[PDB]
């Protein structure tokens, strides 16, 4: 029953603005100091700040003082994070992170006991895009749907409307020199059926409201 | 359950 | 100053039932004051160990943390599948900041499996946009390094491809891997033999895939 609950993250460009909420639930939100901490893609943890469990103190790390700034509402189990001046390094994802119960005085044990799941946040100069499917065609047999140029992030792939999910590797996507992304959905199947049976990917970039489904065939 | 204090202010 | 945290190994690979060892080293002393956390894909991290050598609420006895000063060890004895993930080692005896190390990770032990590999021309379709994406498959192989060499008329090509590999499976401990080669529609209809070379433990000599446009 102790949980927190990020939201608040996006897109956005690089100098835009962004504010961050955190919500904990299960306990008693003013005995603790809250934390944030941030993971870049394909980085791991870095330390971002805190805010004391009375909300009278804040640390914050070198890197983005003058920039966000915290501060909580302990009357509705809130704390949130107002983010200036974006850039490219603020790029990822980011939990708040519950500070363990310090006995206390005007204490802070550095201690994070409970973390939140993550809210993202995307910092590029890229508009939304919905992608262009194109179908890797078979030539057992391998086919699929390459997903490519869309922005942004993510894309859910299915097969055959999901009756389709054994054989299937839906690769992670690469992000392009255009600022765009793109991906490949693939599945393994019999060369007998490829006659009769149809295989179709079907695609959902939801940021962009763009659904695509298409068949692949030979 | 309650941690030790590493920080103040 | 800030305690740098180093962890090590990076990737660790074991088998299931065996034991793991892993270590991180501070800068300067950090007294007991060391967490361990476990970190699994989009999962949230999770508390295991703090003040180096206690076990928090709900962690398994195979669990095991010990140490003092600069250096720490985080120890599993009869690993599950579930104690596959990435550790991390946090101090707080010296902030503002908080302080990480930059992740261990703990990854399945499998024997050799070689990679089948596919070839996958651009569509037609796709190339009336004036671009063309050559797909290169690698299925179902560990060890995890991999590599692909794209060859277009012989020539070599190199920062004209990206590549992505999957997280290792769930039942099988195996790796897939896409990659993709994209050139302009003019350089592939100027061009004729399209080739993916592949180079991995599981098999004596590379594998080259490869079709001629047209065909």
């Amino acid at each position: 029953q102790v949980r927190l609950v990020e939201s608040g993250g996006g897109v956005v460009q690089p100098g835009g603005s962004l504010r961050l909420s955190c919500e904990g639930s299960g306990f008693k939100f003013g005995d603790h100091g809250i934390h944030w901490v941030r993971q870049a893609p394909g980085e791991g943890l870095q330390w971002l700040t805190v805010i004391s469990s009375d909300g009278t103190d804040e640390r914050y790390t070198d890197s983005v003082k003058g920039r966000f700034t915290i501060s909580r509402d302990n009357s509705k189990n809130t704390m949130s994070l107002q983010m200036n001046n974006l850039r490219p390094e603020d790029m990822g994802l980011y939990y708040c992170a519950r500070d363990g119960k310090c006995g206390g005085g005007r204490c802070y044990s550095g201690l994070l006991d409970y973390w939140g799941q993550g809210t993202m946040v995307t910092v590029s100069s890229a508009s939304f895009k919905g992608p262009s499917v194109f179908p890797l065609a078979p030539s057992t047999a391998a086919l699929g749907c390459l997903v490519k140029d869309y922005f942004p992030e993510p894309v859910t792939v299915s097969w055959n409307s999901g009756a389709l999910t054994s054989g299937v590797h839906t690769f992670p996507a690469v992000l392009q020199s255009s600022g765009l992304y793109s991906l490949s959905s693939v599945v393994t199947v019999p060369s007998s059926s490829l006659g009769t049976q149809t295989y179709i990917c079907n695609v959902n970039h939801k940021p962009s409201n763009t659904k695509v489904d298409k068949k692949v065939e030979p | 359950t309650i941690y030790n204090t590493t920080l103040k202010y | 100053m800030e305690i740098v945290l180093t962890q090590s190994p990076a990737t660790l690979s074991l088998s299931p039932g065996e034991r793991a060892t892993l270590s991180c080293r501070a800068s300067q002393s950090v007294g007991g004051y060391l967490t361990w956390y476990q970190h699994k894909p989009g999962q949230a991290p999770r508390l295991l160990i703090f003040d180096a050598s206690i076990r928090a609420t709900g962690i398994p006895a195979r669990f095991s943390g010990s140490g003092s000063g600069t250096d720490f060890t985080l120890t599993i004895t009869r690993l599950e599948p579930e104690d596959f993930a990435v550790y991390y080692c946090q101090q707080r005896s010296m902030w503002p900041p908080v302080t990480f190390g930059q992740g261990t990770k703990l990854e399945i032990k499998r024997t050799v499996a070689a990679p089948s590999v596919f070839i996958f021309p651009p569509s037609d379709e796709q190339l009336k946009s004036g671009t063309a994406s050559v797909v290169c498959l690698l299925n179902n192989f560990y060890p995890r390094e991999a590599k692909v060499q794209w060859k277009v008329d012989n020539a070599l090509q190199s920062g004209n491809s990206q590549e992505s590999v999957t997280e290792q499976d769930s039942k099988d401990s195996t790796y897939s891997l896409s990659s993709t080669l994209t050139l302009s529609k003019a350089d592939y209809e100027k061009h004729k033999v399209y080739a993916c070379e592949v180079t991995h433990q599981g098999l004596s000599s590379p594998v080259t895939k490869s079709f001629n446009r047209g065909e």
